[PDB]
């Protein structure tokens, strides 16, 4: 029956703890909604939170959107009936979760942000933009090219506010730039943007590791490797 | 899925149990073969019984290895054509002399007999047919006296291995060809021996005592005389113009004459072995051997090879190993690139080969681009090792005069540290070597990794720290003892490193103690204070030069070796390399070193780089790994001084967060260090690879408590390996290489002690290889215990081949009898035993050198007798138990006696005995010298685990002495029976040969083990009667003899493109390009060989690439184009694209195969729709089609013998069907044909414009047929014609020469929609052949009186499963017991009765066809009486059994659609059916022809396939148990 | 046979695909509630989904109660009664998780076994065994000496029935054995008993390995590996 913040954040640590996503949710959700600016160890949380509480059902929609792309082969009414329904149940689960996370950053935490606080508006358009994102994964039509369109003027304020403040090196930007171009390549079915926007941001990382520090140097390569990775990936299938 | 993150995510980054874990499972008969029986009179066939007529007639019989005494006189008049008679073994006492009576007879084989003293010939029979007279092997005195006045066509006379011991006659024959005086006791030859034989060509005495030849004849060709007694060559053999071989080993002789005194062109193999031979003479005229191609000269006393030996361009096998005394090989032999073999044992070169390659070949190119620009070469290696801290780098920093030094406190030393530095010499010699300073680690930490850079090349130092002194040089052993035991020739500098402090009698215990007691060749020492330069300093320089200089490994100055300047030229350019290669990884890639040798003029070629990296490895310039289970040779490691301090890092830092394992095991993680400089795992795994790191360095160094299940004294079994001191490399090392070690299931308790193992399966199975010290004794032990039971005793065999093999590959410093002074070879390998059983108090120690000398007896007692333990209970790994026990040798039945030559006849001199075992024949091998106890127990360990039908599998083997019993090849090596037994070769066998070796080779190949040399010679046979179930067999000891040594090269003439080469790596390709060379062999019955064997360098070079030429053109044979189809598949050039083991096994599987002859592609873009076979003329028959690519008539003549397709447009209209109408007499055979105009028209056989038509009927003709009616007393014959209306113009044989023939019969039988298109004739000859003919839908017959017998309606059928496969045009019709009918379109084929005119069968094609995987009948034929087969629409053939079983095989994937069906007969191969089927990819007819005789074998074949798969899978059960 | 069976066992199976365990143990629990025998797929597809839901919150409970006692030394009243507060409500999940599994088991899955379907009491009876040792886990006091009590009866019961009717390889039976003896080490603290019955099923096993087919073999070694591991473990003092 604890209310205040304090134990609000430290449930949310104990559930991390726990490897129970839901109630770390909800802790979250009440800690957003006492209205304070979240400093980065409850932002942390709250992030870590959501992605494992998307990342689940994501990887549970992906399973039985496989399990039903193969089954429409075959053709048997019944069992079709049923993987849609199932499909459309993790469909509307994704949905609730993604509808709140996306009111939650815009009712709250973009509202609250001051304009120096560069690096919060752009750590939130960031998830504001994935989540668009996981929205669409499941969407189709006109509510896709919404939530599309949505996604692609958040993430495009993220990457404004990021190269006008923001140094190239920090995670935070990184992050966006991976995330963005896994969106111009999964969504916008766009590889080369992607890897434009993604070898610019590798260079523009190169220009200025001479410079970091090791707390620093380390977080930025835990980064760049991926990076580089999602770049080998997706220059490895090109015209042939 | 792409990589993404969660920023917050990325921000944010004990066992205690083991409960259920969700497991949840998901024309009279001639051979005749009486060999295997025991017969001890054969007098019961000589009577006049009911076969005594028959045997006129046998040409060829096997009376051998039988108890025949005194053969009947009565038999051998019986017959008189035999010209086989073979027979040995048999109980006779003398010559019949009464056996060559009869008219016509050779081959007369008589090879054991024990015939009495004298043979003398009695001189009332004049047979001259005699060919074959062999004597082998008998008892004789005196050579046959009348062999002069009786039998004069002689040609092979073999009588070795007799005792004729008197000179003999003077041989007075003419007809010689082969002479042999093998293993005969011969004083001499008389002068006029061989005065009267004019015509001899392989004379071969040996094993005899012989001086001199008595005028040998101009005609010899091959003269065999090894194993003999004199001083030098006679003359005699030096004068014979037409010699080309002579064997002339084991004899003592002292001087070959050179070129000039053997006045012949065509020497070809010398062999000289075994001989005292000092000069090798070739300075008069080298070119006059110009085609030797064979020269040994093993085990002489040669001095040097002369410079004059690059003359003889066509040698081929070279050998002057076990000479002990050559030292140098000249580098002109480097022109003779024809060497395919050349044996390097005993003797010492200036370089190290055999490396891993070394072949022989790269030699060559070794030696030849040495002949290019030869160029001194001065790098030594100066491994400077210490121990936890010594004079090390402030001695190398000071030695180096290192002037900066400007770490003022420089730490301690982590890898090794390597480093180069130059000496430029300030006196006469301008020799400026260079070499490098490793200075290896003095912690021992990082000791598990250093054995690994001790090179056998190498000038090691070692430092005291005098500071410490008498008691750290105590200290220092084992570096000494671990120098010895990885380089013992290899001289060591001790230098003490501390005279400004303080002790300096430590010169008196290293020369009292140190110096010369079990340790490397300590050869100075010095007490410099390796602080600043000093007269010491000085003096230890001039002793480290000086010392570099006289280093003179097996005596050979390697601070001066010769190489090729193309070796100077590498090491320059991968030296500038070095300095531009990137600091991060400076490894280098395969492909970069490529391009690197692309950028400049280097000669080297992708095949001379793996000698030259290896070489240069050697001398410390880059450390690269050829080895194949180190996946790592793309990579190349420049500048070694990065990777060993990189893989030194792991061993010094250890940081866990949490401590989830324990100290000494690390879970796999990876640390990125270095980033963007391509990173790669494959160095990351290579960590490991190394055996270096779980990091057994720092692991848990007590030991832990541990007791075992059993500990009575009695029941366990001990050995110790009392060595001085455990080197470095070996626990870490031994443990990791222990790795798994499986009873012959579930995966063993492992416990991981620094050293010690103790892993466990049971209290019945255990083995703890620990590490114990005794009191009272400075020396270290390794204790290794095993239980006594079966599982133990295996256990503990593969430990110690583990442990031996270990320390023989890594440390031969140890394993090696010192002769000077005593053999104490530091490894007292012990043995424990104790007399009493339990509580014995005591182990008594015994040496296992002394034991393994205790092989003559089982039993081992003390000097007190009463009391005995067996020596299988108390080591058994001496005495081969560890094996399965049915592999024992139980001598005490084995009836053998190696003393007999006559038992050696399995191989020509070989080691292969034949003796009896368990009452059985077998074939035993006996094991020389070479193979030591290890190798011949690793051998067999993988040998006793193959047990495949057509592989030779092991029966037994033991001691006392050396051999291995395995089944016995009756008929022996299939070479021996393709090259002169083709006879018994009759086109099918070979098929069932290849199946044989095809399911050996994809057996081995599931065993992941493939044959790499798989040659005519080791294919050993069993029978020759095609219908058995064993019949093919090919060695397995092949493939124990490469991985137990590591032929393997292969035989030049039988090898795959990709291993003579040897730029690439071997596969099972190589063994798919062997088999499918073996079945190019076997098309040719040693035809490929015989052509070989006179032209070997060619023999090679043709068969390297993919132009074997047509065996059909080539060799008189049956073409069976199928299976050369199989063999290009198999010839391709490419690897991976031949098929696999697996897939050329399962074709072959095939009952059609053997049966398929050939498929002939008709030229491009044509349309065919009938066909004509041709039996009358059946010496050679050909081929006649018809046109449909074309609206206009166009016959289409094809040959068979020669392919050759004509075309030749003969109607104005589409010919639809042809028939062969043969007229007895005037010899001819018209041509008929009828087109869609109705023009009958006839043509001549072989006149091409004798053309008249018949008369123009009104429709199309659809049908025409030849019959057979003598119902006019006489032969006679009829034709009849199918056309569009059902009107039948029936004709008569002999009427159709005449312009417009006058019909017999016209008989109207159908209408105007109700068309003819089908006939077929009854498939017995008493119904006066009763004719079925198929007008629209209904079935309808006659007879002689041609008018209409049946009336069968087919569209009123009662069981209606569709009604256009009932309600249509007819198609085919065939008579038998029952009717087939199948319409058009009508994928279902119907059976009806010829009496009832019932439905009595409904046989739907697609109830099969879709069983398996459009899909209907096209076109139908039946066989005689056995078989049925429709031809689907596709390109699948059913075989239909119209007896009992429907379905008998489906055989698709050959074609795409089925047109043609019909048989024929060809070329003495009758009864052979046809098709024609199309491969769409343009329509291309493949004509196909497929033999019909199969319906017994394609369920003969399938019977011997289910009773292959079943003892395949029948005693598998001793793997199990 | 009124509600459409297959309908739920493929509904349960995509969930198995699909790691949604809450729903396969639902639709699990409705098709035994439909009060017919199970067969061993939906056996033992009941057993892996209730065992994973109910090995989550073990975890969980495990490594709360974990960091409890290594926070109760600070002397911290907040920190020590929101830890208290959490782990409490974790075993009370545990405790309506077991609570269902226990009724479903007891009212619907041993009640309609046969006297010869020695498989399936012996398979419930294991079942019961181990969630009531799973409330041990959580348990305390006389409710914990109630719940070992059921535990051991049950146990007793299946090992009795095993023993007496079916050979000791059988996965099942050797599956019973360790968790007999896991229950006796960890819930008993005996070791000695634990070691006593672990020992007796390993070679009561391997006295008949021999005549074992291939397909059966895994299923016996792959859990008699896990009977040597914890047999190795125990005897380590
Ligand atoms: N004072 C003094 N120190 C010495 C003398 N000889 C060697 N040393 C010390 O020995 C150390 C050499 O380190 P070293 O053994 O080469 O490190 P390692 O290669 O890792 O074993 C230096 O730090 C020197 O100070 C000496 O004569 N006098």
């Amino acid at each position: 029956g604890m209310v205040d913040r304090e134990q609000l954040v430290q449930k949310a640590r104990l559930a991390e703890q726990a490897e129970r996503y839901d109630d770390m949710a909800a802790a979250m959700k009440n800690v957003t909604e006492l209205n304070e600016p979240l400093s980065n160890e409850e932002r942390n949380l709250l992030s870590v939170a959501y992605k494992n509480v998307v990342g689940a059902r994501r990887s549970s929609w992906r399973v039985i959107s496989s399990i039903e792309q193969k089954t429409s082969a075959d053709g048997n009414e019944k069992k079709i009936e049923m993987v849609r329904a199932y499909r459309e149940k993790i469909e509307k689960e994704l949905e609730a979760v993604c509808q709140d996370v996306l009111s939650l950053l815009d009712n709250y935490l973009i509202k609250n942000c001051s304009e120096t606080q560069y690096e919060s508006k752009v750590f939130y358009l960031k998830m504001k933009g994935d989540y668009y994102r996981y929205l669409a994964e499941v969407a189709t039509g006109e509510k896709r090219a919404t939530v599309v369109e949505s996604s692609e003027k958040a993430y495009s304020e993220a990457h404004e506010i990021s190269k006008e403040h923001m140094q190239p090196t920090h995670p935070i930007r990184l992050g966006l730039a991976l995330n963005y171009s896994v969106f111009y390549y999964e969504i916008q079915n766009a590889p080369e943007q992607a890897c434009h926007l993604a070898k610019t941001a590798f260079d523009d990382a190169i220009a200025e590791l001479d410079t970091l520090n090791e707390d620093s140097y380390k977080d930025s390569t835990l980064i760049m490797q991926l990076l580089r990775d999602n770049l080998t990936l997706w220059t490895s299938d090109q015209q042939d | 899925k792409s990589n993404s993150i969660s920023v917050g995510e990325f921000y944010r980054d004990q066992r205690h149990s083991n409960s259920l874990g969700p497991i949840f499972d998901h024309e009279y008969i001639t051979s005749l073969d009486l060999s295997a029986n025991e017969l001890r009179d054969i007098d019961a066939l000589s009577q006049k019984c009911c076969i005594s007529v028959h045997l006129e007639h046998l040409e060829k019989l096997e009376l051998h290895q039988n108890a025949l005494t005194s053969f009947p006189q009565q038999l051998c008049e019986t017959l008189k054509s035999l010209t086989h008679l073979d027979l040995h073994s048999n109980k006779f006492t003398s010559f019949p002399s009464y056996l060559l009576k009869m008219s016509c007879i050779a081959n007369l084989d008589v090879s054991r007999n024990d015939i009495g003293p004298s043979v003398v010939l009695d001189p009332t029979v004049k047979c001259p047919t005699l060919k074959q007279f062999n004597l082998s092997y008998n008892q004789l005195s005196f050579v046959p006296e009348n062999l002069t006045d009786v039998v004069e066509k002689l040609e092979q006379l073999i009588l070795e291995g007799n005792k004729i011991s008197g000179i003999c006659s003077p041989l007075r024959l003419k007809e010689l060809k082969i002479l042999n005086l093998s293993k005969n006791h011969i004083s001499s030859l008389s002068e006029n021996f061989l005065e009267a034989c004019p015509k001899v060509e392989s004379f071969s005495a040996r094993m005899n005592f012989l001086a001199a030849m008595p005028f040998l004849p101009p005609s010899m060709t091959i003269l065999k005389l090894s194993q003999n007694k004199f001083s030098c060559i006679p003359e005699a053999i030096l004068n014979l113009p037409h010699l080309r071989s002579l064997d002339m080993s084991s004899n003592d002789i002292q001087y070959l004459p050179g070129p000039a005194h053997w006045k012949s062109l065509n020497l070809r193999e010398l062999l000289f072995s075994h001989n005292q031979i000092s000069i090798l003479d070739l300075s008069e005229k080298a070119y006059l051997w110009s085609r030797v191609e064979k020269l040994h000269l093993s085990h002489n006393k040669l001095k040097e090879i002369p410079p004059e030996i690059g003359c003889l361009e066509n040698l081929t096998s070279l050998d002057v190993s076990y000479n002990l005394e050559l030292r140098s090989f000249p580098n002109e032999m480097g022109k003779l690139s024809k060497i395919w073999d050349l044996p390097l044992d005993e003797l010492h070169l200036n370089f190290d080969f055999k490396h891993i390659g070394c072949k022989a070949k790269d030699i060559i190119r070794f030696l030849q681009q040495r002949l290019k620009k030869a160029v001194p070469y001065n790098r030594m290696k100066l491994m400077i090792v210490g121990n936890t801290g010594s004079g090390k780098t402030t001695l190398l920093q000071q030695l180096m005069k290192t002037k900066k030094s400007d770490l003022g406190m420089q730490s301690a030393t982590v890898g090794i540290d390597v480093k180069d530095w130059p000496i430029q010499i300030r006196d006469k010699r301008k020799r400026d070597l260079v070499l490098n300073v490793w200075d290896f680690a003095g912690r021992e930490e990082f000791y598990s990794t250093h054995p690994h850079f001790m090179t056998q090349r190498a000038l090691y130092l070692a430092v005291y720290d005098l500071s410490k002194g008498q008691a750290e040089v105590d200290a220092m052993k084992p570096w000494l003892f671990n120098i010895k035991a990885r380089a013992s020739s290899s001289p060591v500098i001790l230098v003490g490193t501390h005279l400004d402090v303080s002790k300096a009698c430590m010169s008196k215990i290293t020369k009292e103690l140190l110096n010369k007691r079990g340790f490397p060749a300590i050869r100075d020492y010095h007490f410099v204070n390796a602080t600043e330069e000093s007269d010491a300093l000085a003096k230890l320089r001039k002793t480290i030069i000086n010392e570099s200089l006289n280093f003179k490994i097996r005596d050979q100055l390697v601070v001066g070796q010769l190489i090729p300047d193309c070796y100077v030229e590498l090491e320059k350019i991968i030296l500038s390399e070095r300095k531009n290669v990137p600091i991060e990884f400076p490894v280098i890639d395969r492909k970069r070193l490529l391009q690197l040798v692309r950028e400049n003029q280097l000669q080297l070629d992708e095949n001379e780089l793996p000698h030259a990296v290896h070489f240069l490895n050697e001398s410390g310039v880059l450390l690269h790994f050829q080895d194949p289970a180190l996946q790592l040779s793309d990579l190349y490691f420049v500048e070694p001084k990065w990777l060993c301090k990189i893989m030194a890092q792991i061993l010094t830092v250890k940081v866990e967060g949490c401590p989830k394992h324990p100290k000494g095991i690390i879970s796999r993680r990876d640390v990125e260090k270095f980033l963007s400089k391509n990173y790669m795992s494959q160095y990351f795994k290579l960590l490991e690879k190394f055996q270096i790191a779980l990091v057994p360095s720092s692991l848990s160094d007590h030991r832990p408590v541990i007791e075992l299940p059993h500990c009575e004294n009695s029941e366990i079994i001990i050995r110790l390996y009392e060595m001085p001191y455990f080197p470095m490399g070996f626990w870490s090392r031994l443990i990791n290489r222990l790795l798994e070690i499986s009873p012959y299931a579930l995966r063993p308790n492992r416990m991981y002690w620094r050293q010690g193992i103790y892993l466990n399966w049971s209290p019945e199975a255990y083995c703890l290889v620990g590490s114990e010290v005794l009191d009272n004794h400075p020396e270290s032990f390794l204790k290794i215990t095993v239980p006594s039971c079966r599982k133990g005793c295996i256990l503990l065999g593969q430990v110690v081949d583990h442990i031996d093999s270990l320390m023989e590959e890594w440390f031969p410093g140890l394993l090696e009898i010192d002769i000077c002074g005593e053999g104490e070879t530091l490894l007292k390998k012990w043995a424990l035993y104790s007399f009493n059983d339990g509580e014995e108090h005591q182990k008594i120690l015994l040496d296992d050198l002394m034991k393994k000398a205790e092989e003559g007896d089982l039993l081992v007692n003390p000097d007190q007798p009463r009391l005995t333990i067996p020596i299988s209970q108390i080591a058994p790994d001496l005495i081969l138990a560890d094996l399965p026990r049915n592999i024992m040798l139980n001598n005490d039945e084995l009836e053998f006696e190696q003393a007999p030559e006559f038992l050696l006849g399995d191989g020509s001199f070989g080691s292969v005995y034949r003796a009896a075992y368990e009452g059985e024949e077998v074939a035993v091998k006996i094991f020389n010298k070479h193979t030591s106890l290890r190798l011949l127990r690793q051998e067999l360990v993988v040998l006793c685990h193959l047990h495949h039908p057509s592989l030779i599998s092991l029966l037994a083997a033991g001691i006392r002495p050396r051999m291995l019993v395995m089944e016995l090849a009756s008929k022996g090596s299939l070479d021996r029976l393709l090259q002169q037994d083709k006879a018994s070769l009759t086109r099918t066998l070979q098929h069932r040969i290849a199946l044989h070796v095809a399911d050996g080779l994809r057996y081995l190949h599931s065993a992941m083990i493939i044959y790499r040399d798989l040659k005519p010679h080791n294919v050993l046979l069993f029978t020759l009667y095609p219908n058995a179930a064993i019949i093919a067999k090919i060695a397995d000891y092949g493939i124990a003899q490469y991985c137990c040594r590591m032929t393997s090269e292969g035989t030049p003439g039988f090898r795959a493109p990709e291993v003579a080469r040897g730029n690439v790596i071997y596969n099972q390709q190589a063994d798919v390009y062997s088999f499918g060379l073996l079945l190019y062999d076997i098309l040719t019955t040693g035809g490929r060989i015989v052509e070989g064997l006179k032209f070997p360098n060619e023999f090679d070079e043709l068969e390297i690439q993919g132009k074997l030429p047509d065996p059909v053109k080539e060799y008189g044979c049956a073409p069976w184009p199928m299976v050369e189809k199989l063999i290009k598949q198999c010839l391709k050039e490419n690897p991976q694209e031949r098929p696999t083991s697996a897939q050329v096994f399962d074709i072959l599987n095939s009952a059609e195969l053997v049966c398929l002859t050939r498929r002939i592609l008709l030229p491009k873009n044509v349309i065919v729709e009938c066909m004509v076979a041709t039996h009358h003329n059946s010496r050679n028959a050909s081929i006649w089609l018809g046109c449909g690519h074309t609206d206009r008539g166009q016959l289409s003549f094809l040959d068979l013998n020669t392919e050759g397709y004509t075309s030749e447009e003969v109607a104005d209209s589409r010919i639809l069907c042809l028939a062969l109408v043969h007229l007895p007499v005037e010899k001819e055979s018209w041509i008929v044909s009828g087109t869609q105009s109705g023009t009958l028209l006839v043509i001549n056989t072989e006149d091409g414009k004798k053309r008249h038509t018949l008369e123009k009927m009104t429709d199309s003709v659809t049908c025409l047929y030849c019959n057979s009616f003598s119902k006019q007393s006489k032969q006679k014959n009829f034709l009849l014609v199918g056309t569009a209306d059902g009107k039948l113009a029936i004709f008569e044989d002999k009427t159709v020469k005449l312009k417009g023939a006058a019909p017999l019969k016209i008989l109207n039988i159908g209408n105007v929609s109700t068309p003819l298109m089908c006939l077929s004739e009854s498939t017995n000859s008493t119904e006066r052949n009763v004719m079925w003919g198929g007008c629209g839908t209904k079935i309808f017959s006659f007879s002689n009186d041609f008018t209409i017998q049946k009336l069968i309606e087919t569209r009123t059928s009662q069981l209606f499963s569709y009604a256009a496969f009932s309600d249509s045009n007819i198609i085919t019709v065939v008579v038998d017991t029952a009717l087939y009918i199948a319409k058009q379109n009508s994928p279902v084929v119907e059976v009806w009765d010829k009496k009832t005119e019932k439905l009595c069968g409904l046989i739907d094609c697609v109830h099969f066809l879709r069983e398996v995987m459009s899909g209907r009948v096209k076109t139908l034929c039946l066989q005689k009486n056995t078989a049925l087969w429709i031809g689907t629409g596709g390109g699948h053939i059913l075989l239909l059994d119209l007896s009992t079983r429907r379905l008998i095989r489906v055989i698709y994937n050959f074609c795409n659609s089925v047109r043609v069906m019909m048989t024929a007969q060809l070329g003495s191969l009758k009864n052979v059916m046809l098709v024609l089927g199309y491969n769409r990819k343009e329509i291309q007819s493949c004509l196909t022809v497929w033999d019909i005789n199969l319906p017994h074998e394609v369920q003969n074949l399938e019977k011997h396939i289910e009773v292959r798969k079943e003892l395949a899978e029948k005693m598998r059960r001793t793997s199990v148990e």
